[PDB]
C-alpha cells in the first residue's frame, strides 16, 4: 500500500525534451480556445462553453473562475485539472499571502504561486504534469492591470493579448492586427467577441460564451456598506444578457 | 530488472548467489583449528609495489578471545567488524563475562539477510571468525552473506580456495600442534598465491586461550617462512 | 500489451487481469457451499485427504467471526485466513463502538471494501479466495459470497471452487423444489449431499466432510460446528443419494 | 510493483557520466543565450529572450535576470520555472546568513549552497535534475566583483567572461578574442551586446528581445548599485553602441 | 565561575577572568582558565551554570573553527558575536537553556579596531568600551565610568584593570583567587603571566 | 493524586556458606495494618541454581522476578544452553533495574 | 523516501554502479601524491581547454580538512565537495570529544566509510570520486599518504596517483621512487612530483598545481613562478 | 515466466511462482522426519556438512519446554520463524500463564508467512518446518510450508527424497501411532522412516539429530554420542 | 508503452487508463436514467438478476448517501460501493464541520476532485464508475450532477448512462425540444416516475416487469428507493393509459 512512486515520472530524453511537459502541451493544443485582451482601463478573458450534451446545464460549469476579488482565470486543456488548480490557487492566496499581510496578493505573485504548483507536478515523485494552460487576468494597486499565461512546465509570461488552445495560432494573428495601447475596455470586449467567433463552429450567443472582465470596482457587488475604503471586486462575470447585447452591435 | 529479494526458479536468492561470485574473486584467507589455538592467515595482494603493504588490514581483532579474517569486497566488512566488536563488548557489559564465539558469529550473520526494498544489497565479503571460549574451546567459523555460518576444523576462502580446501582435507588431523598449523597455512598460501610468498604479502595470526588474539609481526612470520623452506627442501 | 503483469492496471477492455487470474486460483481450490435456510445458514466444505497421515477432524477450515458469523472459502487457504483475521478486527471494532454485534450486511461490506482495496494498487496482490459467509442478526438470516474483485451479493445458496457448477446446479434444484423454505436440519443434510455430488469433479483423492450452521432455533443464533450424531446422520443421508 | 516505471535518474552510464545531467545540458543549449562579463569597476549581465511575440508585455517582465540580494544577481538559461524554485532558495539562504552573522553573504558561499542543492538531485532521491544553468554576478568585500556559473551537475566555476545557453561555443570564442583585463564596465557592455549580436539566431538584435543588468560602484563612494535596465534604457544602449 | 571583565582600549581588548571553581564549601581549583580562543583574533570568556559554560564555549569554538576551515578565512568579531547571540537567543526558548554569559573580545583586521561584545544568557548583545557579568559590574562600571579614557594604551588598560581587581578583592564577599588576563590585538591573543 | 507504589511488608535474608547458600523470607504480605495473606511466597527458584527475592512493593517484585526468569530462558536460547553464572545474573539484574532508573522498581533485591 | 537499490550485484559478482563510478574517476584530471623523508607533496593536473578562468576564485583542487591534513581527488567535482564537507565536520567533532586532532589514518577511514555506505544504501548512487589524503598526525613527523576510492577500500602509499593517465604516471613513479631512499628534502620531493606530472600534462604552465605539507600544520601552496622554475630546470636537465 | 518477478504477481493459471520457487529450496534441503504416538512426538533430521572439515548444520530448534521444530531449506529463515514462535509461546506464558497450544502456533506461523506472499518488495520464507509439541490435548505434529499452509499430521517428512520416508510412515501408520509410554521405540520408528530417504550414505554419530517431547518429557535434543544408541 | 499502464500522458496528450476506466463503466450492461420534476428528482436503472441463486433484494446499484442525496452508479459493484461509502463519509463530515446538509453539486464536485487525483497521482487507479447524484437541493431545487473517471462533472436537466445511453439521451432531448421547459411539468413524483419509465421503454424498445427496474426518488428532505410493489403500482398505471 501507499505511494511507492517516489521517483520522477517526467525526465529528460537524450534530445533534452521533457516528454510529459511536451505531451501535456499537446493536450492543451486539443483543448477549446480561450483568450485574454488587456485594455487601458481593464482586462477581458473569454472562452467557449462547448457543452458535452444539450441535457447538461452549462451555467453549472464555470470555465472562468474568480481567484481573488481582483483576479480571474480561464484555461484550455483538461477541465478537471483546471478545477483543482483553481481550488489550490484560491487557498494559496490566503495561506501564503492574505493571512500574512491582510490584503490579497498582486497578480504576478499569485500567478507565481500557481506556476510553482505546476512546476512541482513536473518534478515531484509519482505525478504527471497538469494538462492545462491558464490565462490569469487581474488588477492590483501598484501594478495596475495585467495578464499572464501559465503553461504545464510552470513557466509564465505577461501578455498584452493572447490566445491558447485549438485555434490559437489564428487568434493570435487576429489579435496582432487589432491590438493597440489605447484600447478602452469596451473595445477589447468587442475584439474578444470577434476573435472568438472565428474558432466557434455552432451557436454563438450569451449561453455558449463565457466572458469575464477585470475592470472598475463594483460597490453594488460588495455585500455591505459603511467602510469608504473597501470598494468591491474588480472581477465581474458578464451575464448571458450582457453578452447578447454586445453581439447585436457586433 | 527485478527485485533485490527475488528467488531463482531453483529456490535461491539471486543477489546472495551473485555475492558469492564476488567472494571467489577475493584474496585467499585460511584458518586452521587445533587444541593449542586457531591460526588465521591471509594473502595481502598489494595491487602495486608502491602501496605500503602493512596498511593492508585483512586480519582483525574483534575481542581479546576472538579474531577475524576476510575475503571479497573488504570495505563491506568494516561495519560487520564494528557490529561484532560492539556486540561482544556489549555482551560483556550486560553479563560480566566473555561472549561465546558461536553467539558472536550468529550475531554477525543476523546482519547478512537484512537487505532489500535495511541495506540495499548483500555483503560481498566472507569472514573466518576464530576464537576461544570456556564451554566449547577453540573454534573456527565461516560466515557467509547468506546468513549461514559453518564451523570448520580448517577452511579456505577467496580465489585459491577449492585448491587449498582439498589440501586442508588431507593435511588436517586432530593432533596438529600450533606450530604445525602455522607452517601448514604458510605452505598452502604459497601454493595458491600468484606472486611468491614472503613476510610482506602474507600475514599470520593466532588466538590462544593464554594470550588471546595476536597478529604476528613481519619478523616472526619471516622466520616461519625460512623454517618452511628448510622443512620442504629436506625431503 | 503487458496489461496483465501489474495489479490495478485497466486493460483496453476495462478489466483488471490480475483479479481474473486470482479467480483461476479460486477455481483451482476445493469446493465449498452455503445454504440459506428458514431461520439460519449452513456452511460445508470438501477437505481433500492428501494422505493417510492427515489426522482426521483436526485440520479445521470453516472459521467463526465474533459469535454469530461463519466463514468458509476456496482457493489459497492462507489468504482466506488473512481475510477472516481482518473480519474479526472489523467485528471487534464495530461491537466496541456500537455495543450490538455486527449485522451481517454490515459485516459483508467490511470484507468487500477491504478486498476491493487490494485491487487499487500495484503494490499488493488481489485475494486468492472466494469466500462464503453469513449468520443471523436482528433482521434474520443472511448468506453472502465474496470474490477477489470485492464483488459480493446475498445468496439463497452459493458455491465456489472446483465443484462449483455441479453444486450450483444442485442448489438451483433446492431453491425450485422448496419455494416456501428449507429447515436448518434439512439444509445440513442437503449440504452433505451437495458436497458429495460436487466431489465428482475432484475424485482422485477422497475427502472429509465438514459442516457448520447458525440457526435462530437450532443453535440460538450462534455459529456451531456440526459434529457427532448429526454429522454422521448427514454423511449417511449423502451416502444413500449417490447410489 | 512500481520499479517497472522508474527511469533511475541518478545512475552512471558505463562511461561514468550522469545521463540526466547530460540531457539537461542538452536542454539548456537551446535556451536564450546569457552572457556575463567582469570589468575592474563592475559587472555586466546580458541575456537574449526566447523568440518574443509582438504582443508580449515587455517591460513588466523577468525571464532571464533575477536579483538574489542587493549585491548579487543571476542570469538564467534553461527552464524558468525550475530556476525560480532555486532562486527563492538562494534568496532565503542569503537572508539566513545575514540574520546569523549581520553581514551580507559572500558571493561564493551562496553559489556553493545552490550548487550543492543541484548536486543532491544527481546523487540521491530519484528525481529529475533542475534544467537550469546560472551566471552569478555579485560583489563582496573579500574578492570584489565576481562571476560564477553553475549547471545541473552542481559544478561551479568562476570567470572573467562567460556565456550559457545557445551558441556558447561561438560566443566564448568572440569573448576570448576581444576581452582584456584592464577593461572598464562600458567597454564590457559594448562587448556583451556585440557578442550577442553575432551569435543570435535572429535577423537583428532589438531592445524588445533583451534583458540587461550591471553591478557597478556607480553611486556614492565604496558602495554598490544594481541596475536592471528598463526597455527604454536598453534601446538607448543599443543606439549608443550603433547596433541599431 | 563569577568574575569576568573586559576593557577595550585604543589598540586592543583585555579580558580578565577569575580563576576559582567552587562547589559547596570547597574551592576545587584556583587556576581555571574561563576562556576559549574562537579564532586567532577572537577570544571568548564565559561565566554561569556549571557544565553549561564549558559545553557552550567549546561548541561555539568548534563551529567557528569549522567556518574558518571551510572558507579559509576568519570571521569578523561582529560576525562571531552575532552568531553567538543567535545561539543563546535560540537556547533561551529550548527545553533546557544554556545558562551562560559571555564576553567576546576581538581585533577586526579589516577595520584595525578592537571590539568588545557583552552577551548574556538571554542573547542580549551590546558592544561596549568596558563590560562585566554578574555582581562584578556593580563595582566596576562606576569605577570605569570615572577612570576610563577612549585613547588609552594597552599598558594603561592593564593598570585600569588592576584598579578593578583591587576593588573587587576589597569589597566582594567571595575569594575568587585572582584573574587570568589576556590581550587581543592586531598580532592575536597573548596571556599576561604576572597579575 | 494517584500514587503508583505501595508497601507490602515482609523481610528477607541471605547467607553464604563455603559450599552452600540460603535465601529466606517470611510468607506474610500486608498493606497498612491489614494482612493480605499469611502464605504468599516471595523467594523463588529461577533456574541454573539461582534463588531470588525482590522485597518491598510486591507488584514491582513480581514484575522483576518474572523478567529475570525470562532473561534466564533467553540466555539459554541465545547462548547454546549455557549455564548463567551468579556473577552474570547479578550484572544482568543491575541492567534490569537501572533501565527503570527514572521510575524504579521499589524493591530490595537479593539473589 | 526514494528507496531503489541502485548498487546491486550482477551474475559475475560485480557491482556495476561502483565500477562505473571508477570510470568517472578515470575521466577526472590527474592527481598525484609523493611522500618525502619529512614531507608529503600533492600535485594536480588542471585541464587546459579553459582560458578566461578566474583563478583567484575557482575552487583549488587540494583542500584543507584540518590545519594538518589535506585532501585532493579525481572524479566528479560536485561529489567531492560533499565528502570534503563531511570530513571537515568530523575533523572538528574529533577535536571536540577526543581533545586531539584526527590522525590521517582516522580521517581516511572516516571518508572511506562514507564512500562505502553509499555503495549499499537505498536511493543513492556511489561517489564518482577517489581521494588522496595526506598530512602529519599530531606531535608526529613521520609523513602519511592514503588513497580512497568509490568502493570504500583505502590504503597507504609511498606515492600514488589517480585520474586520467594515472597508469602512465604510476608507471613512472614505480621506476623512479626508491622505497629505501625517499626524496630527502622538500626540493627533492616536489621535483619528483612535477616530473611524474610532466609525463602526462602538456606544458607545465598554469597546468600544474603543487601543495607541500610539512609537520605541525605547515601547509603552503606553490605559485606559478616556483613551479615554473621546477618545470624549466627539469626540461633543461632532460636535453641529454 | 513473465509472472515470477515478485510475489505480488499471479500467473494466468492462478499460480504464485516466487512462492513455488521458495518451496523449491525446501526440496534441496536435507531430509527431516516427524511422527507421533499419543504420548510423545519425535523429530528426526539428517544434518548436512559442507565438507569433511566442517560441522553438520543444526536442523532442530527448541521453542518452549513443550514445543520445538525441525527445518529444511533456508536456515536463517528458520531462525526468524522459530524466534517468532519463541516469542509467541513466551507471550502466552507471561500474559495468560498458559502454554501455547500447538494448533495456535500453526495458525500464527501460517499468517506470518502469508503477509510476505501478498505485498511488494518482501519475499516468501524459503524454509519448511516440522513442529512437534505436547499441550493440553496431547502429542501433536505440524507441517509448515512457506506458502502459509500448515497441516496437522500423525507423521511426515520434508526435504530431499522425503518421499521414501513419507510412504514408509504411510504404511507404518497403525503401528507407530500406538507406541504409547515408550520413548525409544518411537525414536527407532522415526530413524527407520528417515532411512527410506538415504542414498549412498547412512546415519553416522555426528550426522543424526533426534528430538522428543511428550507427557513427562520436556522437548530435548540429542546429538553426538547420545544418538549412537539408535544407529 | 508503459504510458498506457499508469496515468501519465501519451505522446498525443492522452490518459489511456482513464479511457479504459470509462470502458469498465459499461461492464455491467445496465442503463440508468434521471429526470427532474417540479418537486422531485427521479433516477431509474435497469435491474438484471441472471443467477437464480442470488438474493434479488441485495442486488442494487442505487445508494442512499445522505437523508437528502441519492446516488446511482454505472460500473462494477466493488468500485461502486467504494465510491458510495466514501460519499457517505464525506457527506456526514461536511454536516459536522459546516452545520448544514451537503448539497448534491458540492458532493459531486468533491467526488470529482477525488477522481481527478487518481488521474494525476500514479499509485491510485481510477474507479471504473460513473456516479449520478440526485436530490432536491434546498437552494437549487431538483438536481442531477454526474461524475466520471476523468474527474469531470456537470449538472443536468436530465441524463442517462450505460451502453444504450445515446438512445435514451436523444429520446429525452427530443422531449425537451417539444416541451420547451427544463423539467417534467408534473405534480406528483409518482407521475414523474411514470414518465421516466415510459421514455426508457420507448428508447430501449423493451417492456419491464416489477423486477427489471430499480427506482430512487428524491423529494424535499428525503431520498428513498421504491419496493417491487411500489414499482408494480407504477407499471400498472402506465399500462392503463
Amino acid at each position: 500500500m501507499t505511494d511507492r512512486y517516489s521517483f520522477s515520472l517526467t525526465t529528460f530524453s537524450p534530445s533534452g525534451k521533457l516528454g510529459q511537459i511536451d505531451y501535456a502541451l499537446t493536450a492543451v493544443k486539443q483543448g477549446v480556445t480561450s483568450l485574454g485582451i488587456k485594455a487601458t482601463n481593464g482586462v477581458v478573458i473569454a472562452t467557449e462553453k462547448k457543452s458535452s450534451s444539450p441535457l447538461a446545464m452549462s451555467e453549472t460549469l464555470s470555465k472562468v473562475s474568480l481567484l481573488t476579488p481582483d483576479i480571474g482565470a480561464v484555461y484550455s486543456g483538461m477541465g478537471p485539472d483546471y478545477r483543482v488548480l483553481v481550488d489550490k490557487s484560491r487557498k494559496v492566496a490566503h495561506t501564503s499571502y492574505k493571512r500574512i499581510y491582510g490584503e490579497y496578493p498582486p497578480t504576478k505573485l499569485l500567478v507565481s504561486e500557481v506556476a510553482k504548483i505546476m512546476q512541482e507536478a513536473t518534478q515531484s515523485g509519482g505525478v504527471r504534469p497538469f494538462g492545462v494552460s491558464l490565462l490569469i487576468a487581474g488588477h492590483d494597486e501598484f501594478n495596475g492591470f495585467s495578464l499572464y499565461q501559465v503553461d504545464p512546465s510552470g513557466s509564465y509570461f505577461p501578455w498584452k493579448a493572447t490566445a491558447i488552445g485549438k485555434g490559437s495560432v489564428a487568434a493570435k494573428t487576429f489579435l496582432e492586427k487589432r491590438w493597440n495601447d489605447e484600447l478602452e475596455l469596451e473595445d477589447a470586449i468587442h475584439i474578444a467577441l470577434l476573435t472568438l467567433k472565428e474558432s466557434v463552429e455552432g451557436e454563438f450567443n450569451g449561453d455558449t460564451i463565457e466572458l469575464a472582465i477585470i475592470g472598475d470596482e463594483n460597490p453594488d457587488l460588495l455585500g455591505y456598506t459603511g467602510i469608504p475604503t473597501d470598494k468591491g471586486p474588480r472581477f465581474r462575470k458578464l451575464t448571458s444578457q450582457e453578452i447578447n447585447d454586445r453581439l447585436e452591435a457586433l | 530488472d527485478r527485485g533485490v529479494s527475488t528467488f531463482s526458479p531453483e529456490g535461491r536468492l539471486f543477489q546472495v548467489e551473485y555475492s558469492l561470485e564476488a567472494i571467489k574473486l577475493g584474496s585467499t584467507a585460511i584458518g586452521i583449528a587445533t587444541k593449542e589455538g586457531v591460526v588465521l592467515g591471509v594473502e595481502k595482494r598489494a595491487t602495486s609495489p608502491l602501496l605500503e603493504s602493512d596498511s593492508i588490514e585483512k586480519i582483525v581483532e574483534i575481542d581479546r578471545h576472538i579474531g577475524c579474517a576476510m575475503s571479497g569486497l573488504t570495505a563491506d566488512a568494516r561495519s560487520m567488524i564494528e557490529h561484532a566488536r560492539t556486540a561482544a563488548v556489549t555482551h560483556n557489559l550486560y553479563y560480566d563475562e566473555d561472549i561465546n564465539v558461536e553467539s558472536l558469529t550468529q550475531s554477525v550473520c543476523d546482519l547478512a539477510l537484512r537487505f532489500g526494498e535495511l541495506m540495499s544489497r548483500p555483503f560481498g565479503v566472507a569472514l573466518l571468525i576464530a576464537g576461544h571460549d570456556a564451554d566449547d574451546g577453540y573454534q573456527l567459523f565461516h560466515a557467509e552473506p547468506s546468513g549461514t555460518f559453518y564451523r570448520y576444523n580448517a577452511k579456505a576462502i577467496g580465489s585459491g580456495s577449492e585448491g587449498a580446501q582439498a589440501e586442508l582435507l588431507n593435511e588436517w588431523h586432530s593432533s596438529l600442534t600450533l606450530k604445525e598449523a602455522e607452517l601448514l597455512v604458510l605452505k598452502i598460501l604459497k601454493q595458491v598465491m600468484e606472486e611468491k610468498l614472503d613476510e610482506n604479502n602474507a600475514q599470520l595470526s593466532c588466538i590462544t586461550k593464554q594470550d588471546g588474539f595476536k597478529i604476528y609481526d613481519n619478523e616472526k612470520t619471516a622466520e616461519l617462512i625460512k623454517e618452511l623452506k628448510e622443512k620442504e627442501a629436506a625431503e | 500489451t503487458g496489461y496483465d503483469l501489474s495489479n490495478s492496471v485497466f486493460s483496453p477492455d476495462g478489466r483488471n487481469f490480475q483479479v481474473e487470474y486470482a479467480v483461476k486460483a479460486v477455481e483451482n481450490g476445493t469446493t465449498s457451499i452455503g445454504i440459506k435456510c428458514n431461520d439460519g445458514v449452513v456452511f460445508a466444505v470438501e477437505k481433500l485427504i492428501t494422505s493417510k497421515l492427515l489426522v482426521p477432524q483436526k485440520n479445521v477450515k470453516i472459521q467463526v467471526v465474533d459469535r454469530h458469523i461463519g466463514c468458509v472459502y476456496s482457493g489459497l487457504i492462507p489468504d482466506g485466513r488473512h481475510l477472516v483475521n481482518r473480519g474479526r478486527e472489523e467485528a471487534a471494532s464495530f461491537k466496541k463502538l456500537y455495543k450490538t454485534p455486527i449485522p451481517i450486511p454490515a459485516f459483508a461490506d467490511r470484507l468487500g471494501q477491504y478486498v476491493q482495496a487490494h485491487t487499487l494498487y500495484n503494490s499488493v496482490r488481489p485475494f486468492g479466495v472466494s469466500t462464503i459467509f453469513g449468520g443471523v442478526d436482528k433482521n434474520g438470516a443472511h448468506l453472502y459470497m465474496l470474490e477477489p474483485s470485492g464483488s459480493y451479493w446475498g445468496y439463497k445458496g452459493a458455491a465456489t471452487g472446483k465443484g462449483r457448477q455441479s453444486a450450483k446446479a444442485e442448489l438451483e434444484k433446492l431453491v425450485d423444489h422448496h419455494p416456501e423454505g428449507l429447515s436448518a436440519r434439512e439444509a445440513v443434510k442437503q449440504a452433505a449431499k451437495i458436497i458429495y455430488l460436487a466431489h465428482e469433479d475432484n475424485k482422485e483423492k477422497d475427502f472429509e466432510l465438514e459442516i457448520s450452521w447458525c440457526s435462530l432455533s437450532e443453535t440460538n443464533g450462534l455459529h456451531k460446528f456440526v459434529k457427532g450424531d448429526l454429522l454422521q446422520e448427514a454423511i449417511d443421508f449423502a451416502q444413500k443419494e449417490i447410489n | 510493483g512500481s520499479r517497472r516505471y522508474d527511469s533511475r535518474t541518478t545512475i552512471f552510464s558505463p562511461e561514468g557520466r550522469l545521463y540526466q545531467v547530460e540531457y539537461a545540458l542538452e536542454s539548456i543549449s537551446h535556451a536564450g543565450t546569457a552572457i556575463g562579463i567582469m570589468a575592474s569597476d563592475g559587472i555586466v549581465l546580458a541575456a537574449e529572450r526566447k523568440v518574443t511575440s509582438t504582443l508580449l508585455e515587455q517591460d513588466t517582465s523577468t525571464e532571464k535576470l533575477y536579483k538574489l540580494n542587493d549585491k548579487i544577481a543571476v542570469a538564467v538559461a534553461g527552464l524558468t520555472a525550475d530556476a525560480e524554485i532555486l532562486i527563492n532558495t538562494a534568496r532565503i539562504h542569503a537572508q539566513n546568513y545575514l540574520k546569523t552573522y549581520n553581514e551580507d553573504i559572500p558571493v561564493e558561499i551562496l553559489v556553493r549552497r545552490l550548487s550543492d542543492i543541484k548536486q543532491g538531485y544527481t546523487q540521491h532521491g530519484g528525481l529529475r535534475p533542475f534544467g537550469v544553468s546560472f551566471i552569478y554576478a555579485g560583489y563582496d568585500d573579500r574578492y570584489g566583483y565576481q562571476l560564477y556559473t553553475s549547471n545541473p551537475s552542481g559544478n561551479y566555476t568562476g570567470w572573467k567572461a562567460i556565456s550559457v545557453g545557445a551558441n556558447t561555443s561561438a560566443a566564448q570564442t568572440l569573448l576570448q578574442m576581444d576581452y582584456k583585463d584592464d577593461m572598464k564596465v562600458d567597454d564590457a557592455i559594448e562587448l556583451a551586446l556585440k557578442t550577442l549580436s553575432k551569435t543570435t539566431d535572429s535577423s537583428a538584435l532589438t531592445y524588445d528581445r533583451l534583458e540587461f543588468a550591471t553591478i557597478r560602484k556607480g553611486a556614492n563612494d565604496g558602495e554598490v548599485y544594481q541596475k536592471i535596465f528598463k526597455p527604454q534604457e536598453i534601446k538607448d544602449i543599443l543606439v549608443k553602441t550603433g547596433i541599431t | 565561575m563569577d568574575i569576568i571583565l573586559g576593557i577595550r582600549v585604543q589598540d586592543s581588548v583585555i579580558l580578565a577572568s577569575s580563576k576559582a571553581v567552587t562547589r559547596g564549601i570547597s574551592v576545587l581549583k584556583d587556576s581555571d582558565d574561563k576562556t576559549r580562543q574562537l579564532s586567532p583574533h577572537t577570544l571568548m570568556s564565559f561565566a554561569g551554570e556549571a557544565g553549561d559554560t564549558v559545553q557552550f564555549a567549546e561548541y561555539i569554538q568548534a563551529n567557528i573553527q569549522l567556518y574558518s576551515i571551510r572558507e579559509d578565512y576568519e570571521l569578523s568579531p561582529q560576525a562571531v558575536s552575532s552568531f553567538v547571540r543567535q545561539e543563546l537567543a535560540k537556547s533561551i526558548r529550548s527545553r533546557r537553556p544554556y545558562q551562560v554569559n559571555v564576553l567576546i573580545g576581538g581585533y577586526d583586521k579589516k577595520k584595525n579596531k578592537p571590539e568588545l561584545y557583552q552577551i548574556d544568557y538571554l542573547g542580549t548583545k551590546v558592544e561596549l568600551p568596558y563590560g562585566a557579568h554578574g555582581y562584578s559590574g556593580f563595582y566596576t562600571f562606576s569605577l570605569l565610568d570615572h577612570h576610563y579614557r577612549p585613547d588609552m594604551t594597552t599598558e594603561e588598560g592593564l593598570d585600569l584593570l588592576k584598579l578593578c581587581v583591587q576593588e573587587l578583592e576589597k569589597r566582594m564577599p567571595m575569594d575568587f583567587k585572582g584573574v587570568i588576563v589576556k590581550i587581543v590585538d592586531k598580532d592575536g591573543i597573548r596571556q599576561v603571566d604576572d597579575f | 493524586q494517584f500514587n503508583p507504589y505501595g508497601d507490602n511488608g515482609g523481610t528477607i535474608l541471605g547467607i553464604a556458606g563455603e559450599d552452600f547458600a540460603v535465601l529466606a523470607g517470611d510468607t506474610r504480605n500486608i498493606t497498612d495494618y491489614s494482612i493480605n495473606s499469611r502464605y504468599e511466597p516471595k523467594v523463588f527458584d529461577c533456574g541454573d541454581n539461582i534463588v531470588m527475592s525482590a522485597n518491598g512493593f510486591a507488584a514491582d517484585g513480581d514484575a522483576l522476578v518474572k523478567r529475570f526468569k525470562n532473561s534466564v530462558k533467553w540466555y539459554h536460547f541465545d547462548h547454546n544452553d549455557k549455564k548463567l553464572s551468579i556473577n552474570s545474573a547479578a550484572r544482568n539484574i543491575q541492567h534490569l533495574l537501572y533501565g527503570k532508573r527514572f521510575f524504579p522498581y521499589y524493591v530490595h533485591t537479593i539473589i | 523516501g526514494y528507496d531503489r537499490a541502485l548498487s546491486i550485484f550482477s551474475p559475475d559478482g560485480h557491482i556495476f554502479q561502483v565500477e562505473y563510478a571508477l570510470e568517472a574517476v578515470k575521466r577526472g584530471t590527474c592527481a598525484v601524491g609523493v611522500k618525502g623523508k619529512n614531507c608529503v607533496v600533492l600535485g594536480c593536473e588542471r585541464r587546459s581547454t579553459l582560458k578566461l578562468q578566474d583563478t583567484r576564485i575557482t575552487p583549488s583542487k587540494v583542500s584543507k580538512i584540518d590545519s594538518h591534513v589535506v585532501l585532493s581527488f579525481s572524479g566528479l567535482n560536485a561529489d567531492s565537495r560533499i565528502l570534503i564537507e563531511k570530513a571537515r565536520v568530523e575533523a572538528q567533532s574529533h577535536r571536540l570529544t577526543l581533545e586531539d586532532p584526527v590522525t590521517v589514518e582516522y580521517l581516511t577511514r572516516y571518508v572511506a566509510g562514507v564512500q562505502q555506505r553509499y555503495t549499499q544504501s537505498g536511493g543513492v548512487r556511489p561517489f564518482g570520486v577517489s581521494t588522496l589524503i595526506a598530512g602529519f598526525d599530531p606531535r608526529d613527523d613521520e609523513p602519511k599518504l592514503y588513497q580512497t576510492e568509490p568502493s570504500g577500500i583505502y590504503s597507504s602509499w609511498s606515492a600514488q596517483t589517480i585520474g586520467r593517465n594515472s597508469k602512465t604516471v604510476r608507471e613512472f613513479l614505480e621506476k623512479n621512487y626508491d622505497r629505501k631512499e625517499p626524496p630527502a628534502t622538500v626540493e627533492e620531493c616536489v621535483k619528483l612530483t612535477v616530473r611524474s606530472l610532466l609525463e602526462v600534462v602538456q606544458t607545465g604552465a598554469k597546468n600544474i598545481e603543487i601543495t607541500v605539507v610539512k609537520p605541525d600544520s605547515d601547509i603552503v601552496a606553490l605559485s606559478s613562478e616556483e613551479i615554473n622554475q621546477y618545470v624549466t630546470q627539469i626540461e633543461q636537465e632532460k636535453q641529454e | 515466466n513473465n509472472y515470477d518477478g515478485d510475489t505480488v504477481t499471479f500467473s494466468p493459471t492462478g499460480r504464485l511462482f516466487q512462492v513455488e520457487y521458495a518451496l523449491e529450496a525446501i526440496k534441496q534441503g536435507s531430509v527431516t522426519v516427524g511422527l507421533r504416538s499419543n504420548t510423545h512426538a519425535v523429530l528426526v533430521a539428517l544434518k548436512r556438512n559442507a565438507d569433511e572439515l566442517s560441522s553438520y548444520q543444526k536442523k532442530i530448534i527448541k521453542c518452549d519446554e513443550h514445543m520445538g521444530l525441525s527445518l529444511a531449506g533456508l536456515a536463517p529463515d528458520a531462525r526468524v520463524l522459530s524466534n517468532y514462535l519463541r516469542q509467541q509461546c513466551n507471550y502466552s506464558s507471561l500474559v495468560f500463564n498458559r502454554k501455547l497450544a500447538v494448533e495456535r502456533a500453526g495458525h500464527l506461523l501460517c499468517d506470518k508467512a502469508q503477509k510476505n506472499t501478498q505485498s511488494y518488495g518482501g519475499r516468501p520464507y524459503g524454509v519448511g518446518l516440522l513442529i512437534i509439541g505436547y499441550d493440553k490435548s496431547g502429542a501433536h505434529l505440524l507441517e509448515f510450508q512457506p506458502s502459509g499452509n500448515v497441516t496437522e499430521l500423525y507423521g511426515t517428512a520434508i526435504g530431499a527424497r522425503s518421499q521414501g520416508a513419507k510412504t514408509y510412515l504411510e504404511r507404518t501408520l497403525d503401528t507407530f501411532i500406538k507406541i504409547d509410554g515408550n520413548p525409544d521405540e518411537l525414536i527407532k520408528a522415526g530413524v527407520e522412516a528417515i532411512s527410506q530417504s538415504l542414498r549412498d550414505e547412512s546415519l553416522t554419530v555426528d550426522n543424526l539429530s533426534i528430538a522428543i517431547v511428550g507427557k513427562d518429557t520436556p522437548f530435548t535434543i540429542y546429538d553426538g554420542e547420545a544418538v549412537a544408541k539408535y544407529i | 508503452g508503459y504510458d498506457r499502464h499508469i496515468t501519465i500522458f501519451s505522446p498525443e496528450g492522452r490518459l489511456y487508463q482513464v479511457e479504459y476506466a470509462f470502458k469498465a463503466t459499461n461492464q455491467t450492461n445496465i442503463n440508468s436514467l434521471a429526470v427532474r420534476g417540479k418537486d422531485c428528482t427521479v433516477v431509474i436503472s435497469q435491474k438484471k438478476v441472471p443467477d437464480k441463486l442470488l438474493d434479488p433484494t441485495t442486488v442494487s446499484y442505487i445508494f442512499c448517501i445522505s437523508r437528502t442525496i441519492g446516488m446511482v452508479v454505472n460500473g462494477p459493484i466493488p468500485d461502486a460501493r467504494n465510491a458510495a461509502l466514501r460519499a457517505k463519509a464525506e457527506a456526514a463530515e461536511f454536516r459536522y464541520k459546516y452545520g448544514y446538509d451537503m448539497p448534491c453539486d458540492v458532493l459531486a464536485k468533491r467526488m470529482a476532485n477525488l477522481s481527478q487525483i487518481y488521474t494525476q497521482r500514479a499509485y491510485m487507479r481510477p474507479l471504473g464508475v460513473i456516479l449520478t447524484f440526485v436530490s432536491v437541493d434546498e437552494e437549487l431545487g431538483p438536481s442531477i450532477y454526474k461524475t466520471d473517471p476523468a474527474g469531470y462533472y456537470v449538472g443536468y436537466k436530465a441524463t442517462a448512462t450505460g451502453p444504450k445511453q445515446q438512445e435514451i439521451t436523444t429520446n429525452l432531448e427530443n422531449h425537451f425540444k417539444k416541451s420547451k421547459i427544463d423539467h417534467i411539468n408534473e405534480e406528483s413524483w409518482e407521475k414523474v416516475v411514470e414518465f421516466a419509465i415510459t421514455h426508457m421503454i420507448d428508447a430501449l424498445g423493451t417492456e419491464f416487469s416489477k423486477n427489471d427496474l430499480e427506482v430512487g426518488v428524491a423529494t424535499k428532505d428525503k431520498f428513498f428507493t421504491l419496493s417491487a410493489e411500489n414499482i408494480e403500482e407504477r407499471l400498472v398505471a402506465i399500462a392503463e393509459q
